[PDB]
């Protein structure tokens, strides 16, 4: 996109941060209207300001606009968890419709780290008569939103069959990510346990499952 | 305020055309411009044009001048206030690139000089082109793990394994059930097909004296699944307490 914005910023909870929005005349700013989504990835946006410093209605008045010469710019005051997100700046006029900007994830410095909440599933009997076998390592509630994840038999690395999702933002503005890890009912029930490692900022958390009992 | 409702996501082959619908209601459908915007992965957001209902006038962006066609049908009065409306988008010769979610949105007429500008949103609809067959999720129990022994809480699930395309939508004993729910974003396997995951936490004395069923929705494939989450664990720490 023509439309520019900073690729990243970030500011601290209780403090500002300002992005902006710029680019070749034919978009901005000069006769251009210029409006502010939150575009949270996997959700519908909610339009912030319009007409460069207009607050869409009922937006907290902790949201401003401004638009010089040169540029646009949004700024959000007082952080919270919930601001932590994806920002899209779209340039428009009575006759031509939105070109977006090329985007702003803003991220909320100054919050408490938070441990992920890791558990293991082995197995179902249904699967493998089926026959399959998938572990499944569920991972949430964890802050900043970065892990990795590494699986175990027994006591030796795993890498055949593992696929892990990036992690995405629940609710509670903390973070969530699953991983999987595929067997023959065979590697199931030829070990003694299977495990999923879950690394968040240098700490390692295991949950561990096995065949004996299943 | 009001509705915006869109038709369910779609799988359609390369070349094929796809007519998405938008169903208003709870404000007067005559007087608000219509938008369609969507996502790509390719290009992230991209506006693709308006309609207004009360003229037909028309707005499509350069790129979608010769492959989209919009329409909408007449207002159906209610009350002073509101009326029910439809609207519709068809695009045409599709390509992988299409593949992407596409909005329907109404404009915001606060905006004196672009009263177009999309304001309140439709859900979405999920669009996916591939060559690929549709496939319907195998559905598995994930058995009771322990999550705190001394908090007496555990937590059950639902493996839906392979399944295409997206999306799919998964409730707790049709929707009684969302305190504790956790569904997790699909994985895309190798395979091409998608896996997901949802788990409750619940008390582990539920376990004996509370159904859990989840209800798996895949309408792509016109298949539903209702799997009964067998609750006898073979989690050593919850074990115990059996």
């Amino acid at each position: 996109s023509v439309l520019t914005q900073s690729a990243s910023v970030s500011g601290s909870l209780g403090q500002s941060v300002t992005i902006s929005c710029t680019g070749p005349n034919s978009v901005c700013c000069s006769h251009k209207s210029i409006s502010w989504y939150q575009w949270p990835p996997g959700r519908a946006p909610t339009l912030i300001i319009y007409e460069d410093n207009e607050r869409a209605p009922g937006i907290s008045p902790r949201f401003s606009g401004y638009k010089s010469y040169w540029s646009a710019y949004l700024t959000i005051s007082d952080l919270r968890p919930e601001d932590e997100t994806t920002y899209y700046c779209c340039s428009y006029t009575h006759n031509s419709g939105c070109v977006f900007g090329t985007g702003t994830k803003v991220s909320v410095l100054g919050q408490s780290k938070a441990n992920p909440s890791v558990t293991l599933f082995p197995p179902s009997s249904e699967e493998l008569q089926a026959n399959k076998a998938t572990l499944v390592c569920l991972i949430s509630d964890f802050y900043p939103g970065a892990v990795t994840v590494a699986w175990k038999a027994d006591s030796s690395p795993v890498k055949a069959g593992v696929e892990t999702t990036t992690p995405s933002k629940q609710s509670n503005n903390k973070y969530a990510a699953s991983s999987y890890l595929s067997l023959t009912p065979e590697q199931w029930k030829s070990h003694r346990s299977y495990s999923c490692q879950v690394t968040h900022e240098g700490s390692t958390v295991e949950k561990t499952v096995a065949p004996t009992e299943c | 305020q009001g509705q915006l409702v869109q038709s369910g996501a779609e799988l359609k082959k390369p070349g094929a055309s796809v007519k998405i619908s938008c169903k208003t209601s709870g404000y007067r459908f005559n007087f608000y411009h219509i938008n369609w915007i969507r996502q790509t992965a390719g290009r992230g957001p991209e506006w693709m044009g308006w309609i207004s209902p009360y003229s037909g006038d028309k707005n499509l962006a350069p790129a979608f001048q010769d492959r989209v066609i919009m329409t909408t049908d007449t207002e159906v009065p209610v009350t002073s206030f509101t009326s029910t409306g439809a609207a519709y988008m068809e695009i045409r010769n599709l390509k992988f690139d299409d593949t992407g979610t596409y909005f329907c949105a109404k404009g915001l007429l606060r905006d004196g000089s672009s009263t177009w500008l999309p304001y309140l949103w439709g859900q979405g609809t999920l669009l996916t082109v591939s060559s690929a067959s549709t496939k319907g999720p195998s559905v598995f129990p994930l058995a009771p793990s322990s999550k705190s022994t001394s908090g007496g809480t555990a937590a059950l699930g639902c493996l839906v394994k392979d399944y295409f395309p997206e999306p799919v939508t998964v409730s707790w004993n049709s929707g009684a059930l969302t305190s504790g729910v956790h569904t997790f974003p699909a994985v895309l396997q190798s395979s091409g097909l998608y896996s997901l995951s949802s788990v409750v936490t619940v008390p582990s004395s539920s376990l004996g004296t509370q159904t859990y069923i989840c209800n798996v929705n895949h309408k792509p494939s016109n298949t539903k699944v209702d799997k009964r989450v067998e609750p006898k664990s073979c989690d050593k720490g919850l074990e115990v307490l059996f």
